[PDB]
RNA sequence: AAUUGUCGGGAGGGAAGCGGAUGGGGGCCGGCGAUGCGCCCCGGUCGGAUGUGGAACGGUGACGAGCCGGUCCGCCGAUCG
RNA sequence: GAUUGUGGUAGGCAGCGCGCGCCUCCGGCGUGCUUCGGCAUCUGCGCGCUCCGGACGCUGGCCUGUGGGCUCCCCAUUCGA
RNA sequence: GAUGAGUAGGAGGGCGCGGCGGUCGCUGCAAAACCUUGGGCGCGAGCCUGGGCGGAGCGGCCGUCGGUGCAGAUCUUGGU
C-alpha cells in the first residue's frame, strides 16, 4: 500500500527503544521493591522487639534499684513534642520569632524537638505560648501515620506510600513509615533530617477543650512542660 | 538530543486514607503489621482460653 | 491565622515571556521553551531567560 | 441534543449585589459600587450589613456560564453565523440577536433545526 | 481438590497462619519435589481477539468521557438478628402500617417476605423492607410452611384483578401457618389487632 | 501560505476576517473562526485554515446529498484558484467514510484531524438528511 | 425621573427602609421534563469488486521519472449494502 | 448516628486464596532457625479475592396535572441591623 | 502544594461611552431611544434576550484617539 514516511519509521523507532527501555526500569524496580519490602518488614520486627525490650529493661533497673536499697534516676527525656496554644496577635518580637524558629506558626500545631541546652533555653522564652511534654510511642505512631506530611522540594505530600520518605531520606537508610518513626523516638544520627523532612502537624482543636491557656499547667493552666501528661493531650487533639 | 518523552506525570494526587482505620493502607505502609495483629489476636485468644 | 508574610507568596518579580510583540522572537521563544523542557541543559536554560530580557538588559558587543 | 456537560451546576449566591442605600435615594442606582467611605460600615463589613462581592464568590470553572439547559450561548445574527456551531451543538446553543427580523428569524430557526442547534428564543417574533 | 480451607480467618483479611506455614500447608515443597526442584512454568492465557465490530454510523465530535474504574462491588444486604423465620414483625409505613405480621424468609433481594396470614388481619404474602420495620421477641413455628417456590419474581409486575392462583397459593400458605398459631393461645387476638401508642408510651423504653 | 504557518498564525491569531469574538475579553469570552477549510471552526493553530500548508475542507454540495471534500495542494500555495482539489462525493456514508479517511490519514496529509474531519462529514450527512426529510426526532435523550 | 390622580393587591399598638433563612400568596418558565436505540421479518426507493475503458486530479519525490492513491462516468459478472 | 463523593483512557500498589503433590480434609505429611509458642527459611507461575491509585446499585413517584422549578413581585415570622 | 484583613497609596486584568482607520453584520417582515412583578449569564463593572412603544437608523470585532463613567462640592441650569 501506502509507503511508509522515513520521518513516520524513525519515530516508531525511537518509540520502540524508549518503551524498551522503560520496561527494563519497571522491571528492576519490581525486584528492588520486593527486595525492599522484606528489608522494611525484618525492620519493623526488630523495633518492635527493642521497643519491647526497652521497656522490660527499665521495669528491671527500677526494680533492683529498689531491692538494693538505693535510686535509680530515670534518663532525661531526649525528645519533646510541643504544640502552640495562643494565636497570633499582639505578638511580642522575641516570642514570634522562636516561635518561627520552632515552625510553630499557628494555634494548634505541634512539631517535634531533640532535648538540647539551646533548645530548651528556646523553649523556656516562648513558654506561656505553648505546651509540652514527653511523647510516647503510640503518640508519635499514631501522628505520624494520621496527620504525617513529608517536605518534598517545599511541598507538602501525604506520607500515602514509602516511596515518599525514600525519595527524601533513601541517603540516610530511612525508607520506611517504621524507620522515619524508629528515627524519631530514638533521636537518632539522622533525627534532624527526619524532623525537618516531617512537615509540621496541624492538630484539630482539642476533643475535650483546655482548661486555662492564660495559666501554666502547675498552677491548674495548660501552658508549660505537663511531662508524661502531654500524650493524653495528643490523643484528644489527635 | 532530546530526553524521553512522560506521559504519566499528571497523576491525580492519591487520597489520603487513615492507616489507623484501614488494614490494607496499614499493610502497604508497614507491613509487619499484620504479624503483629494476628500474634495479638492469637495471644489474646489462648490467654481467654485458658481463663 | 497563619503567622507568614503575605499569605506566604512571592513579593518579587521577574519576566517570565518577552514583552515585545516581534513574532520572530516569539517563535525563538517557544524553540528554546521547548529546548529548556527536553533537554535541561544550562546554557539553554541561559538562553531563554535572555531572550525575555529588555533592551537595555541586552546591550550590544563591540 | 443531549448537553455534553454532566457537573451539577452549583451557585454559592443567586442573590444580586445592591448598591447600600440605593434603597433610600431614588438618584443612587442599584448598580454594583464598592463605598469608599472613612467611616462606611458596608465598607468596612459590620454584620448585618449589606454585602460586598467578592472572589470567593467565584462559580465553578466546569459550569461557569453555562445556562440552565446545560448548553452555553453564542448570539447569532444570520443563519451564516448559524453554522458555526455545526461541531459543537453538544456545548453551544444559539440565541439570535434582539434586532433581527421575523423574516430572517425564521430561516434562522430553519437552518438550526435542520443542524440540530438549540435556540433559545425561537419563538420570537412568531 | 481441597476439601477445607487451609487458612482460616481470624478476622476479616488477616488470615489465621503465617507464610511459612502457609508455605508447608500448600506444599509448594512437594511440587519443586515433584518437578526436579523447581517450579512448573505455566503459559500466559491466550487473550481472545476483539470480535469484527462494524463501522459506525455516526462520528461523534466530542470524545465521551469513560468513567474511571471502581473496584467496590455491593454485598449482599444483612439480616438483623432480632429477626429469624417465625418472628412476629411490626409494620411501622405503608397502608398495612400498625399490622403484626409472620416473617418467613429474607428474599434475595434482601426484602423480608411476609403473611398475615391473610385472613387473621388483610395482610397476604408480601415483601416489606426491613427498615420499616420492628422485630418482636414472639416466634411461631413455620416448620410446616412451604415456601420454596415463591421468591423476588412471584411479585413482579407484568406490566387491576388478582389471579385466583394467587389466592390458592395464600391459602394454602395460610392453612398451616394459622394451624401452627393456634397452638399458642391468644396469638390470634394478638395477630389480628394492632400496635400502637397510648399516652405516656415511650418507644425508646418499650422492649417488643 | 507561502510563508510557514508558524509565522502566518503568529500573524493572525491576534485579528483576522474569519475571527468571530462575542462576550467581551473576561472569563465570557467565546470565539470561533469561519475559514471554510477549518473543520471545527475553532481559532487554533492546529484546526486554522490559514496557517497550514495542509488543509481539509468538508461541506455540503448544492444538491443530491453530494459532499464537497477538497484539501489543499501543497505545491499550489501561491495559486489561489488552483490551490484546492475537489471531490464531489454523491455514494454512501461508507464510502465517503472510506474516501475521507483514505485523503486525509492513510497518506499522512493530516493524520491528528481524521476524527474531526470524520465527525463533520457526518455533522454534514444528518444534516442534509435532515434537509431533505425534514425533523423526524428532537435528539434529546441520552 | 422627581411629583400627582384613579383602580386592583397588600401591610400598619410612638418611623420607615435594609442583611441573612424559610414560609403564604401571586407572577413567570415547556431546551420546565425523554420517548429514542439495537437485533430480526415483510414491502418501497437509492447504490453496489480487488475486473475492464474514459474525464479531470492528488500524496511523495525534485511543482522530473518511478511508486501509491481518491472522485465522477460507461460495461461483464457478483446479489450485497 | 451525622456531612459528603471531588476525579473520569489505569485491573496499578499492598495483602491474600484456588490449581500446578499426597492422605484418613474442624486437619496432617518436607528443608533450616527457634524463646519449643512459632519464623518474610525456602514464598515461583496461571486464575481469582480484598478494608487495595476519590460511589456505586436497586426500587418507587411524576412528566401538560390542584405537577416541578424560580435568581421575579407583595407580604409574615426568628436572628442581625 | 501553600495561602486569602486592609485606610493613605501603588500596580495589574477587565466593564462602559463617543469618534477615526479596517473588517463582519443588522434594519419599514421595523433601527436608535424609552417602558416592563418576563427570562438568563457574570463575584462585579456590566451583558444577552421575551414583550411593549417608537417610526429611522444601528451594532459586533481588531487597532487607534478623547471635552469618556457622579450622590455629595451652602456645586450649575431646569423641573417637582
Ligand atoms: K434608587
Ligand atoms: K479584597
Ligand atoms: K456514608
Ligand atoms: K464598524
Ligand atoms: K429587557
Ligand atoms: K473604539
Ligand atoms: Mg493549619
Ligand atoms: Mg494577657
Ligand atoms: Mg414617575
Ligand atoms: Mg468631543
Amino acid at each position: 500500500g501506502v509507503l511508509v514516511p522515513e520521518s513516520v519509521l524513525k519515530k516508531q523507532k525511537r518509540s520502540e527503544e524508549w518503551a524498551l527501555v522503560k520496561k527494563q526500569e519497571l522491571e528492576a524496580a519490581k525486584k528492588k521493591n520486593t527486595e525492599n519490602r522484606k528489608l522494611i518488614y525484618n525492620r519493623a520486627k526488630q523495633y518492635a522487639k527493642e521497643y519491647e525490650a526497652q521497656e522490660r529493661e527499665l521495669i528491671q533497673l527500677k526494680r533492683e534499684a529498689r531491692l538494693k536499697g538505693g535510686f535509680y534516676v530515670d534518663p532525661e527525656a531526649k525528645l519533646l513534642f510541643i504544640i502552640r496554644i495562643r494565636g497570633i496577635n499582639a505578638m511580642a518580637p522575641q516570642t514570634k520569632k522562636i516561635l518561627q524558629l520552632l515552625r510553630l506558626r499557628q494555634i494548634f500545631n505541634g512539631v517535634f524537638l531533640k532535648v538540647n541546652k539551646a533548645t530548651v533555653n528556646m523553649l523556656h522564652r516562648v513558654e506561656p505560648y505553648v505546651t509540652y511534654g514527653y511523647p510516647n510511642l503510640k503518640s508519635i505512631r499514631e501522628l505520624i501515620y494520621k496527620r504525617g506530611y513529608g517536605k518534598v522540594e517545599k511541598q507538602r505530600i501525604a506520607l500515602t506510600d514509602n516511596s515518599v520518605i525514600e525519595q527524601v531520606l533513601g541517603k540516610h537508610g530511612i525508607i520506611c513509615i517504621e524507620d522515619l518513626v524508629h528515627e524519631i523516638i530514638t533521636v537518632g544520627p539522622h533525627f534532624k533530617e527526619a524532623n525537618n523532612f516531617l512537615w509540621p502537624f496541624q492538630l484539630k482543636a482539642p476533643l475535650g477543650g483546655l482548661k486555662k491557656k492564660r495559666n501554666h499547667y502547675v498552677e491548674g493552666g495548660d501552658a508549660g512542660n505537663r511531662e508524661n501528661y502531654i500524650n493524653e493531650l495528643i490523643r484528644r487533639m489527635n | 538530543v532530546v530526553r524521553p518523552i512522560k506521559k504519566d506525570v499528571n497523576k491525580r494526587a492519591t487520597l489520603k486514607k487513615n492507616p489507623l482505620k484501614n488494614l490494607n493502607v496499614l499493610l502497604k505502609l508497614n507491613p509487619y503489621a499484620k504479624t503483629a495483629r494476628r500474634m495479638s489476636l492469637l495471644a489474646e485468644a489462648q490467654r481467654v482460653k485458658a481463663k | 491565622g497563619i503567622d507568614l508574610k503575605a499569605g506566604g507568596k512571592s513579593k518579587k518579580t521577574k519576566r517570565t515571556a518577552p514583552k515585545s510583540d516581534d513574532v520572530y522572537l516569539k517563535l525563538l521563544v517557544k524553540l528554546y521553551r521547548f529546548l529548556v523542557r527536553r533537554t535541561g541543559s544550562k546554557f539553554n536554560a541561559v538562553i531563554l531567560k535572555r531572550l525575555f530580557m529588555s533592551k537595555i538588559n541586552k546591550p550590544p558587543l563591540s | 441534543a443531549v448537553p455534553l456537560l454532566t457537573k451539577k451546576v452549583v451557585k454559592k449566591r443567586v442573590k444580586r449585589f445592591i448598591r447600600p442605600q440605593s434603597d433610600r435615594r431614588i438618584t443612587v442606582k442599584e448598580s454594583w459600587r464598592r463605598p469608599k467611605g472613612i467611616d462606611s460600615r458596608v465598607r468596612r463589613k459590620f454584620k448585618g450589613c449589606v454585602l460586598m462581592p467578592n472572589i470567593g464568590y467565584g462559580s465553578d470553572k466546569k459550569t461557569r456560564h453555562y445556562l440552565p439547559n446545560g448548553f452555553k450561548k453564542f448570539v447569532v445574527h444570520n443563519a451564516s453565523e448559524l453554522e458555526v456551531l455545526m461541531m459543537h451543538n453538544r456545548t453551544y446553543c444559539a440565541e439570535i440577536a434582539h434586532n433581527v427580523s421575523t423574516r430572517k428569524r425564521k430561516e434562522i430557526v430553519e437552518r438550526a433545526a435542520q443542524l440540530d442547534v438549540v435556540i433559545t428564543n425561537k419563538l420570537a417574533r412568531l | 481438590a481441597k476439601k477445607s480451607p487451609r487458612n482460616p480467618e481470624l478476622i476479616r483479611g488477616v488470615g489465621k497462619l503465617s507464610r511459612s506455614k502457609m508455605y508447608h500447608k500448600k506444599g509448594l515443597w512437594a511440587i519443586k519435589k515433584k518437578n526436579g526442584g523447581s517450579f512448573p512454568v505455566h503459559k500466559k492465557a491466550a487473550a481472545v481477539a476483539p470480535p469484527a465490530v462494524k463501522p459506525p454510523k455516526f462520528y461523534p465530535a466530542d470524545d465521551v468521557a469513560k468513567p474511571l474504574v471502581n473496584k467496590h462491588k455491593p454485598k449482599p444486604t444483612k439480616l438483623r438478628a432480632s429477626i429469624t423465620p417465625g418472628t412476629v414483625l411490626i409494620i411501622l409505613a405503608g397502608r398495612f402500617k400498625g399490622k403484626r405480621v409472620v416473617f418467613l424468609k429474607q428474599l434475595k433481594s434482601g426484602l423480608l417476605l411476609v403473611s398475615g396470614p391473610f385472613k387473621l388481619n388483610g395482610v397476604p404474602l408480601r415483601r416489606v423492607n426491613q427498615a420499616y420495620v420492628i422485630g418482636t421477641s414472639t416466634k411461631v413455628d413455620i416448620s410446616g410452611v412451604n415456601v420454596e417456590k415463591i421468591d423476588d419474581k412471584y411479585f413482579a409486575k407484568q406490566a387491576n384483578v388478582l389471579p385466583q392462583g394467587k389466592k390458592d397459593d395464600q391459602k394454602a400458605v395460610d392453612e398451616a401457618l394459622i394451624k401452627a398459631v393456634e397452638c399458642v393461645p391468644e396469638l390470634k387476638a394478638y395477630l389480628s389487632a394492632r400496635f400502637s401508642l397510648k399516652s405516656c408510651m415511650k418507644p425508646h423504653e418499650l422492649v417488643f | 501560505t507561502t510563508v510557514p504557518g508558524q509565522l502566518v498564525w503568529e500573524i493572525v491569531k491576534k485579528n483576522n476576517s474569519f475571527l468571530v469574538k462575542e462576550f467581551g475579553n473576561g472569563t465570557a469570552g467565546v470565539v470561533f473562526s469561519k475559514e471554510p477549510n477549518n473543520l471545527y471552526n475553532l481559532h487554533s493553530y492546529k484546526h486554522s485554515g490559514l496557517a497550514n500548508k495542509k488543509t481539509v475542507t468538508i461541506q455540503a454540495e448544492g444538491k443530491d446529498k453530494s459532499v464537497l471534500l477538497a484539501t489543499s495542494k501543497t505545491k499550489k500555495q501561491n495559486k489561489p484558484s488552483t490551490l484546492l482539489n475537489k471531490s464531489v462525493m454523491k455514494k454512501e456514508f461508507r464510502r465517503m467514510s472510506k474516501a475521507v479517511t483514505n485523503q486525509v490519514a492513510d497518506n499522512y496529509y493530516r493524520p491528528d484531524l481524521k476524527k474531526a474531519a470524520l465527525a463533520r462529514l457526518s455533522a454534514v450527512n444528518r444534516s442534509l438528511k435532515v434537509a431533505k426529510s425534514g425533523v423526524k426526532k428532537k435528539n434529546r435523550q441520552a
